[PDB]
């Protein structure tokens, strides 16, 4: 739909297409490969530049106003007076306040910067749409955040972000399953979900678990293979998955034999003591298929360090 | 970090000669210098090969092995 | 003391050897204790106030950052670590 | 020596040098 | 496949593409790639 304005190098004396070319970087040449004729000389490499990102901020130049080594503050003020009153940039202002409120959010969590990038990414993706016109900004901020944990593998629970957005959960959860239509619409439009995306993952909430209860790496280890045998079971299966690593966690506490008592492993993973004990009832009757047998074999732990009801 | 084989100068051999230094100085009670001329060290070339080297070998060995078998 | 948190959120002991290895940065966290105050009082019109507590005074640690930490300091681990301790943990001495 | 109170020489300086990199090192300012 | 070394536990240990960058005995993050077991020539010079 327009001029080509392509340059292709081919070699006119070999004349075989597509041509073997190399590119001496050391001696700014381009030679044909096959019979040694040069093709172009002078080749450039590939401060005075900035390198930006098109992907959360796209085409946006833009240049700040600020004090030199002699200004006076008069101008300093009525010039950023100026600024401010721009109609073009208004629109992306938006945009741009939200990113710096959702790097604020972030950064208040301790969360890494892919995380952010992710979360930024997302909101710009769905943003200026119109089914996300009639939502709490607050919504769209939590539900790209908890979008961004899941893409870069260490996914919050709702309860976790909700301790930072305050948000109720009918408007979170429909935000987050609005949100990820618009990712799969227009992920085939042109990917975005993989085996991470699914909802569970329960995987993941363990190492954060029991990292908070102070526990060694070698219970983490055994109350993952807890977690993930405890799928077998269908009386467990369809619970919560927080309920899930929780009561694992749990049976490995007292498998271990850990002085720490179930009225503050529920206090501080915030989950009701009886659901722990409850749950612990349905699991302790598959204990024999919900520990690990090296550990067993090798003699650090026995099925009957657990205390029965 | 270990001492030289052979004597940066001359090409004598020093290398065999550390252990019996060291064992001259501690249990026969002897200086460093008569310890050097009873090895058979005459020239001062040698002398310093022995008398100035730094065995940092010792240091390394301390910690624990990168790759165990 | 000093402390690393990961990216999935667990955070444990930091030395200063994986610290190098790993491109972070050796440093503790700081937590204060806040504690919060709220008075009231009725304010007629024309006359000084006189506020008074109004039974709501709240008093937790709370994050304020991370301060690194210089080595072979009192809030290092390499402080408290002989010399066989320091070879344990792949440190000259 | 021989008497607690005789003067000390030039050389026992070097003793109290001894004592004083045992105590601070060579990096105190910057650890202090 | 390749094996891989922790670098505090001393631990042998064999990590594909996809699994993740840990020791799995006691838990370190840092791994050393093993030595090439194919034969390397040197001068005595
Ligand atoms: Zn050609
Ligand atoms: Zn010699
Ligand atoms: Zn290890």
């Amino acid at each position: 739909r327009g001029p080509n304005l392509n340059i292709v190098l081919t070699c006119p004396e070999c004349k075989v297409y597509p041509p073997k070319i190399v590119e001496r970087f050391s001696e700014g040449d381009v030679v044909c490969a096959l019979c040694g004729l040069v093709l172009s000389d002078k080749l450039v490499d590939t401060r005075v530049g900035e390198a930006s990102n098109p992907l959360l901020d796209g085409n946006n130049l833009s240049t700040r106003i600020g004090k030199g080594e002699t200004t006076d503050m008069r101008f300093t003020k009525e010039l950023n007076k100026a600024q401010g009153k721009n109609v073009m940039d208004k629109k992306d202002n938006e945009v741009q306040a939200a990113f710096a409120k959702i790097t604020m959010l972030c950064d208040a969590a301790e969360l890494p910067k892919i995380v952010k990038d992710c979360a930024k990414e997302a909101y710009k993706l769905c943003h200026d749409e119109k089914t996300l016109k009639g939502k709490s900004m607050e919504s769209i901020m939590a539900a790209s955040i908890l979008i961004g944990c899941r893409r870069a593998e260490v996914a919050r629970t709702f309860k976790e972000i909700q301790s930072l957005i305050h948000v109720k959960t009918k408007e979170f959860g429909k935000t987050l399953n609005i949100m990820k239509n618009i990712l799969r619409g227009k992920s085939e439009d042109g990917k975005i979900d993989t085996d991470n995306m699914s909802g569970a993952q329960n995987l993941t909430y363990i190492p954060r678990f029991c990292s908070h209860l102070g526990l060694p790496m070698q219970v983490t280890t055994s109350a993952e293979y807890t977690a993930k045998k405890c799928k077998e079971i269908k009386e467990i299966a369809g619970k919560s998955p927080i309920t899930i690593a929780v009561v694992s966690i749990y049976l490995n506490i007292l498998l271990f034999q850990i002085p720490i008592t179930a009225a503050k492993v529920g206090q501080t993973l915030q989950v009701t003591e009886g659901t722990i004990k409850s749950g612990y009832k349905i699991l302790y009757e598959h204990r024999d298929k919900l520990v690990d047998p090296q550990l067993i074999a090798n003699g650090v732990v026995s099925l009957d360090n657990l205390p029965g009801v | 970090m270990i001492v030289p084989v052979r004597c940066f100068s001359c090409g004598k051999v020093v290398g065999d000669k550390w252990e019996s230094y060291l064992n001259l100085l501690q249990e026969d009670e002897l200086d460093e210098g008569t310890a050097l001329s009873r090895l058979g060290l005459k020239r001062y070339c040698c002398r310093r090969m022995i008398l100035t080297h730094v065995d940092l070998i010792e240091k390394f060995l301390r910690y624990n092995p990168l790759e165990k078998r | 003391k000093p402390m690393v948190n990961e990216s999935d959120g667990v955070t444990h002991a930091l030395y200063p050897q994986e610290a190098r290895l790993r491109n972070l940065t050796y440093s503790s966290g700081l937590f204060v204790d806040v504690k919060k105050r709220t008075y009231e009082a009725i304010d007629v019109p024309g006359r000084e106030l006189k506020y008074e507590l109004i039974a709501e005074e709240s008093e937790g640690k709370v994050f304020i950052g991370r301060l690194p930490i210089m080595l072979r300091s009192k809030n290092c681990y390499l402080s408290e670590a002989t010399e066989s301790d320091l070879y344990k943990l792949k440190e000259c001495p | 020596f021989e008497d607690e109170s005789a003067p000390i020489t030039a050389e026992d300086s070097w003793a109290v040098i001894s004592a004083f990199f045992r105590e601070k090192g060579l990096v105190s300012q910057q650890l202090d | 496949t390749l094996k891989y070394i922790c670098a505090e536990c001393s631990s042998k240990l064999s990590l594909s593409r996809t699994d993740a960058v840990r020791c799995k005995d006691c838990g370190h993050r840092i791994l050393l790639k093993a030595r090439t077991k194919r034969l390397v020539q040197f001068e005595a010079r």
